[PDB]
């Protein structure tokens, strides 16, 4: 139950946590995201350039 | 404002440092008068000056 | 303004995707409920082959 | 551009897949204003009418 929220940006959700240090009177925040990549078949893509 | 991001294998930022919040401004100021002045004498306007407008 | 029917087609496709995105899981539950209630073998789906 | 009001109320134990919403608010006020009333006093078919 730490002050937390989700922010939206064109179909992407990000989690913001608000936390603080009581003794030093400093208020801090953090934005987080965790991705995951996969490559199904290497033979269905690549690089193309203009041939001479 | 612009920000930079950290990249960690498990999400540790305790060791590193955070972003700073530097604020900048653009200023605009006034220039100089654009003045144009003319003068002529009473007899000149009495005899010679016509179609002054 | 999209005079051609081609340009109106991808707008329709985008609208279909936008409509399909949120209302996806509720319809999954509805389909699962109907299948569970009526299909003769639908009460053990998800573990048909276990051994 | 599009900007939404912030409430930080929901997302409280709930997954998100719908990311195409913008929150817009209607705002009602009540005020005391000075207005000028006009009194039409035509005797025909009733006379007092403000």
């Amino acid at each position: 139950s730490i002050d937390s929220a989700v922010a939206t940006y064109e179909g992407f959700s990000i989690r913001v946590h608000k936390y603080a240090d009581g003794d030093a009177n400093v208020q801090k925040m953090r934005f987080d995201l965790l991705p995951a990549y996969v490559c199904f078949n290497p033979h269905m893509g690549g690089q193309f350039f203009g041939n001479p | 404002h612009q920000f930079s991001s950290l990249r960690t294998p498990t999400g540790d930022i305790s060791g590193q440092n955070k972003n700073n919040l530097i604020s900048g401004k653009a200023t605009g100021r006034v220039g100089n008068y654009i003045t144009v002045a003319v003068e002529y004498q009473q007899l000149e306007e009495a005899i010679k000056l016509n179609q002054l407008e | 303004m999209a005079e051609t029917l081609e340009k109106k087609h991808e707008r329709i496709m985008l609208r279909f995707d936008r409509a399909y995105s949120p209302q996806k899981e509720v319809r999954e539950k509805c389909i699962e409920a109907t299948r569970f209630a009526r299909v003769p073998g639908g009460q053990w789906e998800g573990a048909t082959a276990a051994g | 551009p599009t900007s939404l009001d912030v409430t930080s109320m929901t997302s409280w134990e709930y997954n998100w897949f719908g990311a195409d919403v913008i929150y817009i608010a209607k705002y009602y006020e009540v005020r005391k204003e000075s207005v000028d009333v006009i009194s039409y006093r035509h005797p025909i078919t009733g006379e007092i009418a403000t």
